RNA sequence: AACGAGACUCUGGCAUGCUAACUAGUUACGCGACCGGUCGGCGUAACUUCUUAGAGGGACAAGUGGCGU
């Protein structure tokens, strides 16, 4: 009964966007990593010619900015890139503060806890690295972490025990404990390599999307496979909706927004406007971000462009 | 807006041919403050048409051995010729330059068929970019052997072979040798 | 009778030393008279020539 | 308030330190009208004759040049000022005015913001230069 | 020109035939997976291989590629199909009179699904030679 | 690779009626150093490891540890 | 399959990412000189943009449109 409209496009980049970060502290500032060594802090003017402007580019890296997670307050950001470093910024300055050295390969995904004192980083080094905010290597997981790369690591935004999860290219969804670093649960249910895992905002439901295109639902605190969502091609992102209680599955050319319980698609988000490029492939949805209100969905594609959405309340 | 040498307006000029429409430079966005911009236009095919034509004249003006690298001696020749044109014809020195380019380039040529030394030609069309290149190679040539030893300075003699080439007069060196290339173009047809 | 012309497509490159490009030539008076005229110089598609005579067909050299 | 960038032609490197001020632009301790090749004065003044003194109103740049020749020093300077205002208007002013400056700068001439990479070739034995050969005889 | 020699193409083809699941359509991801699977010396060879792997994985999705294994190339298509009723499950099978004589000698003249069409009446089936 | 994978030797032998000269070259093997041959491989020799058969899944197994 | 070609090695171009630098410096602070300015003028101080040289990235016909059994 509610649609998803193309309200605007966030056109400011040159490379493929990989992650967009949102905050409840600021419904106006938007940070989006990309594949052109630059995170651009957006300012949503919400004008009819443009929904947002670029405000302050965070030009600090030397390779592809693979991931961006921001703090509770809207001043700090944790960023991973393919050079192996982590750039901890300070958003009012447009200037970095820290640099985390110790990853010899491409840092794939990072995550930031609520207390802004725990930093986890998953890389092509097959190592899980726990970082203090100053720069201390708190724990390197050499506890038989993963036989291949770790695609996405995530914290758990729960009132329960804060837990971490680590999907890998060896098709294993491993659950480890904070300040204990012991494997809690293995999930062997995927054909094809895992890409993204994210947790429902209650901190009890985890979805895992892989190469098969099948989002597998998992519990955190008891850990069992609940539902088996199906999609099209390879999942590139997974989110949740804290207000509308939906599963934000990101297939390639379209976002298949799914219901968590009914498993009914609200809208199919596929938009083609040209006919000259019919012999090529449409851009793939890599970046998916759900804002605090849930009214605005920030989706980013490989056409170096981020498409914002508005929910037609009807 | 942008004035060549800070004093010549660039928008009041008007080309006449459409055969040399795009292969003649500045109308609205090739307006440069100086001729020498030092771009790399000989990198790929069909890129010397998109450099300013005053720079084309200065590049084809350093074409003697003793002057084969001197460009700051060459921008003070177009700077010391365009004022002479502006005092002799009383209008924009760029317009008369384009009119001297259009009337001087040959439009019909003959290619040699046969062995080495003997010729039996046949008439062929002339490409528009080659018509532009043949004009500056004749207009620039005419201002050297004229002003060689006839006391008069070479900077105003470039104006002497540009102003008399804009009108199509037969005392200018370029349209002479154009029509000597046209009489042999009539000889086969 | 100075006639002006278009360029549709260069065919090949001919002559003794390969200098002469062979181009299929359209007229600018919108007729479909597709004369073939040999041209000497760098020519691309979409050029516009000034043909003095406009009756002789192109022949090899 | 400090922004420091360089510009380059063949061997000349002209670094340029930009701070906020009144509009004092003095390369090598000299104002721009006093550089002894005055024949490329408009090449030197192409930034300020494109962006206007209002953008140069709250700035203060002293360009530090060395190396190269004369023309290569002039072309290294104008790249440095144009690259300095872009990084200044990026680090302190928002992205929008930086974009408005940068787009008209690349629309005028791409050399003003990115450098020309071509540099001298080695000499090869058998000739006076890089490709030209010594004249060979026959019979 | 930019023609890849048989070192690049041979290594790319055997990486395709061994690791089709790890590869994709992005160049830069295939650049990273080949440098951990394979021991490749100096970087310009690793980049030239991974470009051919991207160009090759683009072409397998459109159909067949003659250089790589048929069993794998066909199997992926199958994996990437069941019709609900079989194409051999027809209700009317149109046969000739001469076909029904063969079925009559096969004691299968009592079939219900047959519909004896009449054959065409002109004896013209050869090409007009000349 | 001719600088560290081969080693040349030129020896003159003196016979009764003149000089023979012999030239011997040996293309050294691999073994990242076993004190024999170079450590570096030949720069066009690509070596691809064999993949190990991962156990294929049938049911989504949520195995706690 | 092998030699030759290619790959390779050296060099040129990019890094406000990293490593550093009293025999290289920038910026700043006082001091000194002459009209807030000029100093290849003096000494401390943040630091590597310039300057050196290492490690590593980076470009692969990779993306798009044509022409291609």
């Amino acid at each position: 009964t509610e649609q998803m409209t193309l309200r605007g496009t966030l056109k400011g980049h040159n490379g493929w966007v990989t992650q967009i970060a949102t905050t409840p502290q600021f419904p106006d500032m938007i940070l989006s990593a990309s594949r052109d060594k630059t995170i651009i802090m957006w300012k949503l003017t919400r004008d009819e010619t443009n929904y947002g402007i670029p405000q302050r580019a965070l030009r600090g890296h030397s390779h592809f900015v693979s991931d961006v997670v921001i703090s509770s307050d809207g001043q700090f950001a944790l960023s991973g890139s393919w050079d192996g470093t982590l750039r901890l910024w300070d958003l009012t300055t447009g200037t970095t503060t820290r640099r985390f050295v110790g990853h010899t390969k491409d840092v794939l995904s990072v995550a930031f806890s609520s207390d802004n004192r725990q930093i986890v980083s998953g890389s092509r080094d097959k190592t899980i690295k726990l970082w203090n905010t100053l720069g201390v290597c708190k724990y390197t997981v050499q506890d038989e972490s993963h036989s291949e790369w770790v695609s996405c690591v995530r914290f758990s935004p729960n009132s329960s025990n804060p837990i971490i999860v680590s999907c890998g290219w060896d098709k294993l969804v491993k659950v480890w404990n904070l300040a204990n670093c012991k494997l809690k649960t293995n999930h062997i249910g995927h054909t094809g390599y895992l890409n993204t895992v994210t947790v429902s905002p209650d901190g009890s439901l985890c979805a895992s999307g892989g190469k098969d295109g099948q989002a597998m639902l998992w519990d955190l605190n008891e850990g069992k496979h609940l539902y088996t969502l199906d999609g099209g091609d390879i999942i590139n992102a997974l989110c949740f909706s804290p207000n509308r209680y939906w599963l934000c599955a990101a297939t390639g050319p379209s976002i298949k927004i799914w219901d968590l319980e009914g498993k009914i698609i609200v809208d199919e988000l596929k938009q083609e406007v040209i006919s000259t490029s019919s012999k090529a492939e449409p851009p793939q949805c890599t970046s998916l971000a759900w804002s605090a209100d849930g009214q605005t969905l920030f989706a980013g594609y490989t056409d170096n462009l981020v498409r914002v959405w508005q929910v037609t309340i009807g | 807006d942008i004035k060549l040498f800070g004093k010549w307006s660039t928008d009041d000029v008007q080309i006449n041919d459409i055969s040399l429409q795009d292969y003649i430079a500045v109308k609205e966005k090739y307006a440069k403050y100086l001729p020498h911009s030092a771009g790399r236009y000989a990198a790929k095919r069909f890129r010397k048409a998109q450099c300013p034509i005053v720079e084309r004249l200065t590049n084809s003006m350093m074409m003697h051995g003793r002057n084969n690298g001197k460009k700051l001696m060459t921008v003070r020749i177009v700077k010391h010729a365009f004022e002479i044109i502006h005092l002799l014809t009383g209008e924009n020195p760029l317009q008369v330059l384009v009119n001297a380019i259009i009337n001087s380039g040959p439009r019909e040529d003959s290619t040699r068929i046969g062995r080495a030394g003997t010729v039996r030609r046949q008439a062929v069309d002339v490409s528009p970019l080659r018509r532009v290149n043949q004009a500056i190679w004749l207009l620039c040539t005419g201002a050297r052997e004229a002003a060689f030893r006839n006391i008069k300075t070479i900077a105003e003699c470039l104006a002497d072979e540009l102003i008399n080439a804009a009108k199509g007069s037969s005392n200018s060196y370029a349209i002479k040798k154009k029509d000597e290339l046209e009489r042999v173009a009539k000889s086969n047809r | 009778p100075i006639k002006l012309a278009r360029v549709t497509k260069v065919l090949g490159r001919t002559g003794s030393q390969g200098q002469c490009t062979q181009v299929r030539v359209e007229f600018m008076d919108d007729t479909s008279r597709s004369i073939i005229r040999n041209v000497k110089g760098p020519v691309r598609e979409g050029d516009v020539l000034t043909l003095l005579e406009s009756e002789r067909e192109a022949r090899r050299l | 308030q400090s922004v420091q960038v360089f510009g380059r032609k063949k061997t000349a490197t002209a670094v340029a330190h930009c701070k906020r001020g009144n509009g004092l632009i003095k390369v090598n301790g000299r104002p721009l009208e006093m550089i002894e090749p005055r024949t490329l004065q408009y090449k030197l003044l192409e930034p300020v004759l494109l962006l206007g003194k209002e953008r140069f109103a709250g700035v203060d740049i002293r360009v530090r040049v060395k190396g190269g020749g004369h023309v290569a020093q002039i072309y290294a300077i104008r790249q440095s000022i144009s690259k300095a205002l872009v990084a200044y208007y990026q680090k302190y002013v928002d992205e929008a005015s930086k974009k408005e400056i940068k787009d008209i700068l690349i629309q005028y001439d791409r050399t003003l913001l990115v450098a020309d990479p071509r540099r001298c070739e080695s000499k090869k034995f058998g000739g006076p230069g890089a490709r030209a050969r010594y004249q060979k005889s026959y019979r | 020109g930019r023609v890849r020699t048989k070192t690049v193409k041979k290594a790319a083809r055997v990486i395709i035939e061994k690791y089709y699941t790890r590869l994709g359509n992005d160049f830069h991801t295939n650049k990273r997976v080949c440098e951990e699977i394979a021991i490749i010396p100096s970087k310009k060879l690793r980049n030239k291989i991974a470009g051919y792997v991207t160009h090759l994985m683009k072409r397998i999705q459109r159909g067949p590629v003659r250089g790589i294994s048929i069993k794998l190339q066909e199997e992926e298509r199958e994996r990437r199909y069941v019709p609900e009723v079989s194409a051999l499950d027809q209700e009317i099978i149109e046969v000739d009179p001469d076909t029904k004589e063969m079925l009559k000698l096969l004691d299968f003249g009592s079939l219900s699904n047959l519909q004896v069409t009449q054959p065409t009446v002109g004896m013209n089936f050869k090409t007009p030679r000349g | 690779p001719v600088n560290y994978y081969v080693d040349t030797a030129v020896r003159h032998v003196l016979l009764r009626q003149g000089v023979l000269g012999i030239k011997v070259k040996i293309m050294l093997p691999w073994d990242p150093t076993g004190k024999i041959g170079p450590k570096k491989p030949l720069p066009d020799h690509v070596s691809i490891v064999e993949p190990k058969d991962e156990i294929l899944p049938t049911t989504p197994i949520s195995e706690q540890k």
